[PDB]
């Protein structure tokens, strides 16, 4: 829930 | 000894993310401590060098870390940065996950301004969260800095200010806990989303947790749906219950911005400044810590 996600 | 840039001694790993690892470093020239970000060259996602260009574009702005060196060395792309102090997440944990209203409002005023500055330089940040704001060191210990431009991008043409186009059906970018509702809905990010995320950051500081934090799931597919479902089903007035109405007013204003609208940053700062005065606080840089 806090992981940086990429598009 | 092991040094990146022939100049920075590598120290302990002090952080990790999707876009590289962060290590302590020591500038052998000055003994100055630095932060060293490393990205593997064989990565799907050449990004660090783009992040370094954005940092260069923002240099000199208040609360923007200074970039000291970028280059390729061995199996890594390297970006060396000025070392800043603790993150706001660090300080929140240090303060036992309680911040006074005064500290929340002192932080809000600077954080709105940092975001405004980024937007003024034609970029959106897209990953607003407590880990990405750090206090300065020593003398600048009263100043909030913004970091992590690995997801940042231009939202308008630098010459014409033509806004990037609207689209839907996008996969989530940023962090699930702090992402805007529109991001969960697959909508292209714009200036409003950085500010909505900040609104969730401020209510997180007030509450200690957000209502969509710590939900039980199994798949990451199902976990993000759980979060998106909770965040949407929690009215802003319920989220902000027990706290001054300005926090709800802030969030409703951000949710009401249209995709290409320019936010009224001064209005948003004044909502909290007015509350600050009503509370009898002085802007004396006495944070909880």
């Amino acid at each position: 829930s806090v992981a940086s996600l990429t598009s | 000894e092991l040094r990146v840039g022939n100049r920075y001694r590598l120290g302990r790993k002090i952080g990790s993310g999707s876009f590289g690892d962060i290590y302590l470093g020591t500038d052998i020239a000055a003994g100055e401590e630095v932060a060293i970000k490393l990205e593997c060259v064989k990565t799907k996602h050449p990004q660090l060098h783009i992040e370094s260009k954005i940092y260069k574009m923002m240099q000199g702005g208040v609360g923007i870390p200074t970039i000291r060196w970028c280059g390729a060395e061995g199996d890594y792309n390297v970006m060396v940065m000025e070392l800043l102090g603790p993150s706001l997440e660090d300080l929140f944990n240090f303060c036992s996950r309680k911040f006074s209203l005064k500290t929340v409002l002192l932080l809000a005023d600077q954080m709105i301004s940092r975001i405004e500055y980024i937007h003024s330089k034609n970029f959106i940040h897209r990953d607003v969260k407590p880990d990405n704001f750090l206090m300065g060191l020593g003398k600048k210990g009263n100043l909030v800095y913004i970091i992590d431009f690995g997801l940042a991008k231009k939202y308008r043409d630098a010459r014409t200010h033509q806004h990037i186009p609207y689209r839907e059906n996008k996969n989530l970018t940023g962090t699930a806990r702090y992402a805007s509702i529109n991001t969960h809905l697959g909508i292209e990010q714009s200036r409003r989303d950085d500010l909505e995320s900040l609104g969730y950051v401020l209510m997180y500081f007030n509450l200690g947790s957000l209502p969509w934090q710590g939900l039980k799931a199994a798949t990451k597919r199902q976990k993000y749906e759980r979060i998106s479902e909770k965040k949407m089903s929690t009215p802003i007035e319920v989220l902000c219950k027990g706290y001054p109405s300005e926090f709800a007013t802030y969030l409703n204003f951000c949710r009401s911005l249209r995709f290409d609208d320019k936010p009224d940053y001064s209005y948003l700062r004044q909502l909290f400044r007015n509350l600050f005065h009503r509370q009898g606080f002085s802007y004396d840089y006495v944070f909880d810590w």
